[PDB]
């Protein structure tokens, strides 16, 4: 009686283990659906909704703004995030000039 | 409260399949919407219809197949993975027991509160051919969120 | 005469929305409708297709995904014969498709009316939409 | 030999409030699904089995017609054993399920497990009886209740619904206790035997 | 009577074949009370339509039968009546002795269905726990330790979902008993309305308990002006469900007392308990002024001219010119309305914010204000189309 | 006893149905993973 039941109880533990793998595999496609975002620093403020941000490659463009960002932190001297398609500001990231960690961290032991 | 933003592509696409099915006034079309309901502003970037059948003499008669909904969600993961089911829409001016009872059916596959939509086929009065309605568990009442029409730069022009 | 496709307002925006993600990123789709050779061409409904390892190519068409979408649209009254495929190619911008060359010749065996609609300059909309 | 579609109806009422037939209840209805599929779809093609619930929690469709009963058994999860009783709602929704399906123009069979005497309206059940005859729809009602529940509008619906011989319905009484539910259903005309048209 | 001693025993044997795991003492315990009219927890099917406040002799009998109650009628009898209704017995001996049956016995499970899982319907495993958490400190030890357990009740309320509204109202009943013995009854009057106001099915009580519930609603509104006034319970099924005598008319007497402005009429019909506190007379005069303070925008004047003088409020509140100057500041400081006054010209300028429950005064003016819009459709409608 | 062993065993078959879905997603990942990928430098994780 308990021989067939114990075999299914062990499979039930494997079912819950596959449930975490289902979402983990589906999140892989969800992570690949995202696109790239350009990172640049604000140089000069042209207008309220018009900013001049220097791309990391060295060209500059006039980019717009969205409703998900605050224009108070979009001023000059602050690194922001641009768009690779319409060339507009998308999100806001903390300021890091050239994030080389091996130079910043000393590997203390 | 929350806010609703629906692109003009979603509104007119819902009206097309209404006439393509030769749906008269005795029948109404029900469909689902996609977008991001997590933020305070609900955005609808996509919509899909459903084979909804209803009796005109009985408001307790409706036909809703979740297998087409389960398949539709699997077909959208290969197109746009950032979109999830935020609710469902329906056609016709009238609200009867068919559309009221199915609001809990879509709740199983929708994490947020399903956003009810009445799509006016004749566009009678003012603007906003479609109204965004939300329901509360605490008594139930249909409240309309500040639905707005906004799209991207290439979609508006 | 030739084949000039008359695209509705909904079918035009959906093809631009499928290729909305990324300048270099390429996608594909399928066109449906019922029309006649000689002149007037219509498009009922379109939907995007998944991307395989080859990106945009003739082998990227999934018959399993295509058969399921035709069943989902059959209940909505939008079921139509296959009139062709549309593709959104990367931001090269030299001539149209950057990969597909002879794939349309293989498309003529399935349907003689099959056409390939491609927007070359990714998304550029100011006073007009160039397709 | 027999080409028909099968629709399972799960209804709950005041008389269904019991939770135990031998050690339990409603699991016999779950166990009876595997015997119906194997004796119809596996025996002959063009035989599909649907599942709907017109009472209890909500009048919804638990599982549509599929090539296996596993999705039918999965649709029975998270189902309340108590709720409102609407007989006319469960019958009219079943007609919409039989409208959209695969391999149309066939025989229509509906297996309804009812624990209640079905007292709602006399004229409503009669008007629905004439509609099902034109579409050759067969609604099979199996009585559970407590022992046998009869001499009510349930038998009145069965008596006036049958113009033909085998194409409408048959009565099956199940005694509560350590009894096999699939054995009485398999030996009944509901599964193959009578009803072929 | 003989209905419980005989028919009730038969009704219990009908469900679940015969004798649904009934102990032989079940019929033996029915011979105890007999004609003494002790129903003692009628056990589900009878208990729904029959209430019993007597001390149950079977309290330790059916405790092991809780697994069979879900297989008999429904699990709602356990979460509402029977062990959950034991608080209604009101026994000094039973106090804080229910931790064995209502806590320890219920602690042995988790979701209430263990290894016996069926179709797994929802609505179980919540009310059987959170309801008895706050009831521990409602008696004996002071409510101070109960407040720490009340915050956890409101957090689980918004996170979970319950179809019946009696579970949500049960959480507000514990918050009501907290502020019942404590000051600041404005929160007590707020939580008492959310417990039972517009909901017919939830909070089902007898006629005698409606008068006791209305008594708590009356004394809660005496000490505060918040949430409209005493006239709020008129449209609600409260004042209409009680009797106009035996000092239950205090809510009706204060309705006309606001316009008349006589405290001696209501003071003679009450007792020494509520009349010894000056707060009753202070907040009663506030509601009398709030009616007049809202007359500055739309009440009587059709022209919507906003003006008030200290002489008009003096005759309404029956107070001299010196007392009304300091009285207006007290109403504004409590957050009623926004505005200031003028002592030099003897004028009072106050806007209108808080709505009332009364109707018929402003109905005519809302249409009359649109009549001025009717005469404006012609001149600017025709001249604009001519351009 | 017989009903209990007919549930998880049948649910495991439905878990195999979901297993057919994750394999279809893995095949798309096998399509999403193709040899000719470039190499960049990750400055910040």
């Amino acid at each position: 009686h308990r021989r067939y039941d114990d075999q299914l109880k062990q499979r039930r533990q494997n079912i819950r283990d596959l449930e975490k793998l289902y979402d983990k595999t589906e999140n892989d496609i969800k992570a690949l659906q995202s696109i790239g975002q350009l990172i640049g620093e604000v140089m000069k403020e042209l207008s309220e909704e018009k900013y001049i941000v220097k791309a990391s490659s060295g060209p500059r463009y006039i980019v717009g703004v969205r409703n998900s960002v605050d224009r108070s932190k979009l001023k000059k001297g602050v690194r922001v995030t641009l768009d690779i398609t319409t060339l507009t500001i998308m999100r806001i990231l903390p300021r890091e000039t050239d994030p080389l960690v091996y130079n910043m961290t000393s590997f203390e032991q | 409260h929350e806010k609703v933003t629906i692109a003009p592509l979603v509104l007119l696409s819902a009206l097309d399949h209404y006439e393509r099915t030769q749906t008269k006034e005795n029948k109404r079309c029900v469909g689902v919407i996609l977008g991001d309901a997590n933020s305070s502003t609900i955005r609808v970037t996509n919509s899909f219809a459903l084979p909804f059948e209803e009796d005109e003499k009985n408001s307790d008669v409706w036909f809703l197949d979740h297998n087409y909904i389960e398949n539709m969600n699997e077909m959208c993961k290969k197109i746009n993975a950032k979109e999830k089911l935020i609710g469902w829409y329906h056609s016709g001016p009238k609200l009867r027991a068919s559309d009221l009872k199915i609001n809990e059916l879509f709740k199983k596959y929708t994490q947020n509160n399903p956003l009810l939509l009445i799509v006016d086929v004749k566009q009678q009065g003012v603007g906003l051919p479609t109204d965004a309605y939300v329901a509360i568990e605490q008594e139930k009442t249909f409240l309309h969120l500040p639905c707005t029409i906004e799209a991207e730069e290439a979609e508006e022009i | 005469t030739k084949e000039t496709v008359y695209i509705s307002s909904i079918a035009l925006l959906k093809m631009l929305k499928h290729g909305r993600a990324g300048v270099p990123m390429e996608v594909m789709g399928l066109m449906l409708g019922e029309f006649v050779d000689d002149y007037t061409v219509n498009v009922v409904d379109v939907f995007a297709m998944p991307q395989s390892g080859t990106g945009v190519s003739v082998e990227a068409v999934d018959d399993v995904f295509q058969a399921k979408m035709m069943d989902m649209l059959k209940q909505t009254g939008r079921d139509q014969m296959v009139v062709g495929w549309y593709h959104s190619h990367p931001g090269f911008g030299c001539w149209l498709s950057s990969v597909d060359v002879n794939t349309q010749k293989s498309f003529e065996q399935l349907n003689s009316r099959a056409v390939a609609v491609v927007v070359d300059p990714i998304q550029s909309v100011k006073g007009k939409v160039v397709i | 030999m027999v080409l028909e579609a099968t629709v399972l109806v799960i209804d709950n009422s005041e008389y269904s409030r019991n939770g135990d037939f031998p050690r339990t209840r409603f699991e016999a209805q779950i166990d009876s699904v595997e015997f119906i599929f194997q004796a119809k779809r596996n025996s002959n093609p063009e035989n599909t089995v649907g599942l709907i619930s017109g009472a209890g929690a909500n009048p919804r469709v638990l599982s549509t017609f599929t090539a296996e009963f596993g999705k039918i058994l999965a649709g029975l999860h998270d189902t309340q054993i108590e709720g409102k009783l609407h007989m006319a709602t469960a019958l009219q929704i079943a007609q919409l399920t039989l409208k959209h399906r695969q391999n149309k123009v066939q025989h229509q069979r509906i297996v309804a497990f009812v624990c209640s005497p079905i007292s709602d309206s006399r004229d409503e059940l009669i008007r629905l009886a004439k509609t099902l005859k034109k579409n050759n729809v067969a609604v099979d009602i199996i009585n559970f209740g407590e022992i046998e529940q009869n001499t009510e509008l349930l038998d009145e619906f069965i008596a006036a619904v049958n113009n033909p011989q085998e194409e409408t319905s048959h009565l099956l009484t199940v005694t509560p206790g350590p009894r096999l539910l699939y054995e009485n259903i398999a030996s009944s005309p509901i599964i193959l035997e009578e009803g072929s048209s | 009577m003989f209905n419980n001693h005989e028919i009730d025993t038969i009704l219990s044997t009908l469900r679940m074949e015969a004798d649904p795991s009934l102990h032989p003492l079940f019929e033996q315990f029915e011979k105890f009370y007999e004609e003494k009219l002790w129903f003692q927890l009628s056990e589900s099917l009878t208990k729904f339509f029959d209430d019993a406040k007597s001390t149950p002799l079977r309290l330790r009998l059916y405790d092991n039968f809780v697994s069979k109650f879900y297989d008999k009628i429904n699990q709602l009898s356990v979460v509402k009546y029977l062990l959950a209704s034991l608080k209604d017995s009101k026994d000094f001996d039973e106090s804080l002795k229910y931790l064995d049956d209502l806590k320890a016995q219920f602690q042995e499970l988790d979701s209430k269905k263990q290894r016996n899982n069926g179709s797994k319907d929802h609505g179980d495993g919540i009310l059987l726990i959170d309801s008895e958490i706050a009831r521990t400190y409602l008696l004996k030890n002071d409510l101070v330790k109960a407040r720490d357990l009340l915050d956890d009740l409101e957090k689980t309320l918004d996170k979970k979902d319950s179809i019946p509204l009696r579970i949500t109202n049960s959480f507000y009943s514990t918050n009501s008993q907290y502020f019942k013995f404590k000051n600041d009854f404005n929160s007590f009057y707020y939580t008492s309305l959310l417990y039972l106001s517009t909901l017919e099915p939830s909070t089902s009580i007898t006629l005698a308990e409606r008068q006791q519930l209305a008594y708590d609603l009356s004394i809660s509104a005496l000490l505060g002006d918040k949430i409209y006034n005493f006239g709020e319970l008129l449209h609600h099924p409260i004042m209409e469900t009680i009797v106009n005598d035996s000092n239950y008319d205090w809510l009706f007497q204060l309705l006309n007392a606001l316009t008349v402005g006589d405290f001696d009429k209501f003071d003679s019909l009450i007792k020494v308990q509520i009349s010894k506190i000056p707060i009753l007379a202070q907040h009663e005069s506030f509601l009398r002024q709030k009616i007049c303070l809202m007359t500055l925008i739309e009440t009587v004047f059709v022209k919507n001219i906003r003006m008030l003088s200290f002489e008009d409020i003096s005759k309404a509140t029956h107070l001299p010119k010196d007392n009304v100057e300091h009285l207006v500041m007290r109403a504004i400081s409590l957050g009623l309305l926004k505005g200031s006054i003028d002592q030099v010209n003897e004028l009072v300028t106050i806007s209108w914010v808080q709505p009332r429950i009364i109707s018929g005064d402003q109905i005519t003016k809302m249409k009359d204000r649109l009549v001025e819009w009717n005469d404006q459709v012609e001149k600017l409608g025709k001249k604009m189309e001519a351009r | 006893i017989r009903i209990f062993r007919s549930e998880l065993q049948r649910l495991s078959h439905e878990n195999n149905v979901m297993l057919e879905k994750i394999k279809d997603n893995k095949e798309k990942i096998k399509n999403n993973r193709q040899l000719p990928y470039l190499v960049a430098n990750v400055v910040e994780v």
